């Protein structure tokens, strides 16, 4: 086995060809950004989730 | 009635209801 796959079809692991050691692959940190605003009428201050 | 001893503070019936209803799937999605 060369490259693993999870319950979905994404690749979660790969075998190092040169060192024959297994590496878990995790896609780099990501997410959604939500902006909490009191209203531009009130203030321009925001919070970030 | 809520059960104070248990941390969730749920009733026994509520705890049974919560137990019955149920790379991870969530992680992949």
């Amino acid at each position: 086995q060369q490259f693993g796959r999870d319950i979905a079809d994404t690749t979660d692991a790969v075998r190092d060809p040169q060192t024959l050691e297994i590496l878990d692959i995790t896609p780099c940190s990501f997410g959604g950004v939500s902006v909490i605003t009191p209203g531009t009428n009130t203030s321009n201050q925001v919070a970030v989730l | 009635l809520p059960d104070p001893s248990k941390p969730s503070k749920r009733s026994p019936i509520e705890d049974l209801l919560f137990n019955k209803v149920t790379r991870d799937l969530i992680c992949a999605q």
